[PDB]
RNA sequence: GAUUAGAGGUCUUGGGGCCGAAACGAUCUCAACCUAUUCUCAAACUUUAAAUGGGUAAGAAGCCCGGCUCGCUGGCGUGAG
RNA sequence: CGUGGAGCAGAAGGGCAAAAGCUCGCUUGAUCUUGAUUUUCAGUACGAAUACAGACCGUGAAAGCGGGGCCUCACGAUCCU
RNA sequence: GUCUACGGCCAUACCACCCUGAACGCGCCCGAUCUCGUCUGAUCUCGGAAGCUAAGCAGGGUCGGGCCUGGUUAGUACUUGGAUGGGAGACCGCCUGGGAAUACCGGGUGCUGUAGGCUU
């Protein structure tokens, strides 16, 4: 306070960004291409500084890429289950389930 | 087939938890002594629970373990009370079962006012030759994986041997 | 409801015990303190008298410490006594004593220490001390190596000790555990010890069965009759074995038969086999399912 | 900030690495150390008796005393601008040999053998360790194709 | 009480957690990070719209709350009530001190 | 150690139930508890794990030989000189 | 079922699973006596610790281990009494 | 081929489950008078050798987990050294040298000293 042992005490709580972070991801129907960026550009005016906006090259919040994702799902290596899709390698001990029905 | 896998008695554990400290357990130990014929031992407490009337080291229970011929002796002598009847859940996850009995006089001891009304448990552990392989000292391993027993595989022995049946519940 | 413990995380953080310490055949807490010698001498081996007794045989060995393995100086088992006339008796205390005597005299002879350093055939309550020199043998001291840790008064792991010392090995030991002492008497007589060494107690057990129950006697002592054993010789065949052992404790190992070269087990599977077996197990059963 | 403490900042140093928290494998006990061969000092943690101080964790110096089960070691401690040749005692569980000298001894043996063989053949070969010289002029055969055309990657965005 | 994020913008310290050693931190104003139809299966919304930060800085939880609300109101306006799944993907864990002066 | 989120499933309770009677029943359910995943973190966490860093060695005080002494170590040997 | 998730007098860190924990059994090496070294640094002392040597011992069959606490703190000059 | 005692490395050796068994080799297994110790000859200890390899143990199987070792992750992240290089700043590009770790995709699943057997 009078600097005779000055050291602050907790107040507020922030998050640290990194060049290339992803502060907000919106998912919707492809028809809403110009609603997504239109709305999301507002957040550029609430956050400090400049933040490039961007349209993902992925199906959703998945690890995956352009819509060959769904081809892979047809191949059954990707299982639609929950807000994301569960990956499946060809490892594992179900070499009788993959027989009975893959 | 062969006596390789035959179920046989491993031990019979009987005990009394008198829930007090004075002469009560002193008489209970005598009851177990009259029944089994060998001196039992006593178990103190591990924690303190005022809600139940115990403290750390509170000298509570009297117990003993029996092996061999006397095991079947006592087992049948008690099971005559239920005349060969238990319940499904009474067979645990490793084929060892239990049941408690309320008094001691139908185990062939007269009501002695110098003693009281005492009840005692009965937990039986079955087995095969070659479970002691897991209690050795020279070298030790498992009992194997397919050399074991379970609830139904103990029910078989109970129904076959003592004819006792099992009530769905 | 249900929680597991053998999961990927627990295995990832597992820690494997040693080979011996894991399968449960050795104690390293004992071994470390038992089989190293002080770095003042740098190479003076610390000979161990290994003793290990199975359910069918007794093994005495003399070994020591090396960076790679443990050099076995010598070995003597209890199943070879038919060479000397001990037929029945394989894990008897007498058998252990005779095996220890065999090992001791064998070692001394291999070193040329047999024309001197005799122990004694009969009872004793002691080892036998000697005088040590350079260039020519003065003594031979090997520190005892018991089982994991277990010993009580009257064990064959001490019987082999008595055999070795009566064969002539200087061994640090004050005899307060051999059969022939009791904790309350506090003074040992060693006559009971000779009785155990010659197995006179075993003879009494035989007699006890003989005048109690012939059926139980035979059902406990079957192979004894098949060898035609008498309780009478059980106190003298041992003595003449004690003579024969020190007559010639040197081994005469045996031939080897030609090999059938083909069996113990299942040579491992080739990579292509392991890689197409799953292919078959999928595809063949698959076409069967689609047949259905 | 703090000052004197026999083991400061040795939370990670003496820590029995990231799986081997077991008892001491016995070969470290059974190794033969003599008077005057270059050991090096890496402190263990399980020993608990006789550790070198953390100033000597990693340094390496001659050995001059051999007790029952702990050796003395002469190592160079850095202090203010002088350098001290200090002597310590270390239980043998913290020391180990150091191939630094052993490789030199092997190459000594090959040097002397080569000298003897030069005696025998009359020809003076070059003795050890001429340092790494620059590259020689060699022909690169290109039969198989004409070299690959390599060209920069246009920018793309992978957030 | 203002303390506008001018002071606490740049990343300038060793990252604090909410720890055993810093106690009583005020709760981050933003608490719930998913808005909109967040039960949707993956096959529904094939478009993910991102937002990357182009500056190395600190973002305040208060700011995150304002941004998330401002970007949700518009996109409710356009797409509807079950048309999106806005997922803030950043979390305020780094606390900051304030030295009261007399 | 902190933490978002959906899912897939039984279990321990609860909301109101119902049954009609207790049913967490088929309907539920909502949480919990798992099981596979999922968004973001650590100066006082860590499987991994650099760059720059700190020691030692890069030969005569060395190497190979031959013979003595040792109250030490002790199969015979050792090591030390 | 059970990889330290518990206990090791107390802060935290390190260390430990036929132990360094738990239970027993026996005991005083928590003793007498030179020198060496580490620790802080002037490489002074005090404190604390390291490894040997000479005695008397302890336990254990024995190999060995023990000269205070599993290691890192827990304590003090001249003069005078 | 393979086992036995002591081991060195201490997971390519662990865990789970199923199949296989080149002596009496280990072991299960039968008893408790001697020695010994327990409430219980369950353990420990002693004395045995009727059956047993059912178990341990050894070997094998696992589109097994684990573990070891390779790739892809990437010359990315990172940094020694330089500038009167950009940027208002936050940061960043370049010259020069060094250069990682996940996710993911391969392969492997004990070796071996010593003294001692057998080819069931």
């Amino acid at each position: 306070t009078g600097m005779r042992g000055a050291f602050g005490k907790p107040q507020g709580t922030v998050a640290r960004v990194h060049i290339g972070q992803v502060i907000m991801s919106i998912r919707t129907k492809l028809q809403n291409k110009e609603h997504v960026v239109e709305a999301l550009r507002r957040a550029k005016f609430k956050f400090p500084g400049r933040q490039k906006i961007h349209i993902s090259k992925k199906w959703g919040f998945t690890k995956f890429n352009a819509d060959e994702f769904e081809d892979m799902v047809a191949e059954k290596r990707l299982i639609p289950d929950g807000c994301g899709v569960k990956y499946i390698p060809n490892r594992g001990p179900l070499d009788k389930w993959r027989a009975l029905h893959s | 087939e062969n006596p390789m896998r035959e179920l046989r008695i491993r031990k019979l554990c009987l005990n009394i938890c008198v829930g007090e400290s004075g002469d009560r357990l002193t008489r209970a130990a005598k009851v177990l002594e009259q029944l089994t014929g060998q001196t039992p031992v006593f178990s103190k407490a591990r924690y303190t629970v005022r809600s139940f009337g115990i403290r750390r080291n509170e000298k509570i229970a009297v117990h003993c373990t029996v092996r061999g011929a006397k095991a079947e002796e006592i087992l049948e002598k008690g099971l005559k009370v239920r005349e060969y009847e238990l319940r499904k859940n009474n067979f645990s996850d490793t084929g060892n079962f239990g049941f408690g009995i309320q008094e001691h006089i139908d185990l062939g001891i007269k009501y002695d006012p110098s003693i009281g009304i005492y009840g005692l448990d009965f937990y039986v552990v079955l087995g095969r030759p070659g479970f002691s392989i897991a209690d050795k000292k020279r070298r030790t391993g498992c009992i194997g994986a397919k050399h074991r027993i379970s609830k139904e595989e103990a029910m078989r022995w109970f129904q076959q041997k003592y004819d006792g049946i099992i009530l769905p519940g | 409801f249900v929680k597991v413990v053998k999961n990927k995380a627990y295995f990832k953080r597992y820690q494997v015990k040693f080979r011996r310490r894991r399968e449960g055949k050795t104690d390293y807490y004992a071994r470390k303190r038992l089989v190293i010698q002080d770095k003042n001498k740098y190479n003076t081996p610390k000979y161990r008298m290994i003793v290990r007794v199975t359910n069918r045989d007794i093994i005495c060995q003399i070994a020591y410490a090396r960076i790679e393995g443990d050099m076995i100086v010598c070995a003597a088992y209890a199943h070879e006594l038919p060479k000397y006339g001990v037929k029945v008796g394989l894990t008897n205390y007498a058998a252990a004593y005779c095996t220890g005597l065999l090992l001791a005299r064998r070692l001394l002879n291999r070193f040329g220490m047999d024309k001197i350093y005799e122990g004694q055939v009969e009872v004793t309550g002691d080892e036998y001390n000697v005088e040590s020199i350079d260039g020519q043998p003065g003594a031979f001291t090997c520190y005892l190596d018991a089982g994991l840790a277990r010993t009580t008064t009257g064990n064959k792991v001490f019987g082999a000790l008595k055999g070795a010392v009566d064969g002539g090995l200087s061994i640090p030991h004050s005899t307060k555990r051999f059969p022939g002492y009791d904790s309350e008497s506090k003074e040992f007589n060693a006559e009971v010890h000779r009785k155990h060494i010659m197995g006179q107690n075993v003879a009494d057990y035989m007699r006890y069965l003989m005048e109690e129950d012939e059926d139980a006697y035979k059902k406990q002592f079957s192979q004894y009759i098949k060898n035609n054993v008498t309780p009478d010789m059980m106190e003298e065949m041992y003595k003449k074995a004690h003579a024969a052992i020190r007559e010639n404790p040197v081994y005469e190992k045996k031939p080897k038969r030609e090999v059938k070269k083909k069996r113990w087990n299942r040579p491992k599977m080739s990579l292509a086999q392991k890689k197409d077996r799953v292919a078959q197990k999928k595809a063949s059963f698959l076409r069967a399912q689609e047949r259905a | 900030t703090n000052t004197k403490g026999k083991r400061r900042g040795t939370r990670y140093m003496f820590s029995r690495p990231f799986r081997k928290h077991g008892v001491v494998p016995l070969a470290t006990y059974m190794r033969i150390y003599k008077k005057g061969d270059i050991v090096d000092i890496k402190g263990m943690g399980t020993v608990q008796k006789g550790m070198p101080h953390k100033c000597y964790h990693g340094k390496t110096g001659r050995v001059y005393n051999v007790t029952q089960h702990a050796v003395g070691i002469v190592v160079n401690k850095q202090v203010k601008g002088k350098i001290l040749a200090k002597r310590i005692n270390v239980r043998i569980e913290h020391i180990k040999h150091s191939k630094s000298r052993d490789s030199f001894l092997k190459r000594v043996k090959e040097n002397d053998q080569k000298k003897k063989e030069a005696k025998e053949k009359g020809t003076w070969v070059q003795l050890k360790r001429q340092p790494a010289p620059p590259r020689e002029a060699h022909f690169v055969r290109t039969n198989g194709k004409e070299p690959e055309l390599l060209e920069p990657i246009p920018y793309e965005f992978m957030a | 009480g203002r303390r506008p994020a001018r002071c606490y913008r740049y990343c300038k310290n060793k990252p604090y957690p909410k720890s055993r050693f810093c106690r009583g931190v005020p709760d981050a104003k933003i608490r719930i990070f998913d808005l909109g139809r967040k039960k949707a299966k993956v096959d529904e919304f094939p478009l993910c719209g991102h937002m990357v930060s182009d500056e190395y800085e600190q973002l305040s939880s208060e700011a995150l709350e304002a941004a998330r609300i401002c970007a949700n109101k518009y996109m409710v306006k356009s797409c509807g009530k079950d048309g999106f799944h806005i997922r803030v993907r950043l979390h305020p864990f780094h606390v900051i001190r304030i030295n009261k002066m007399l």
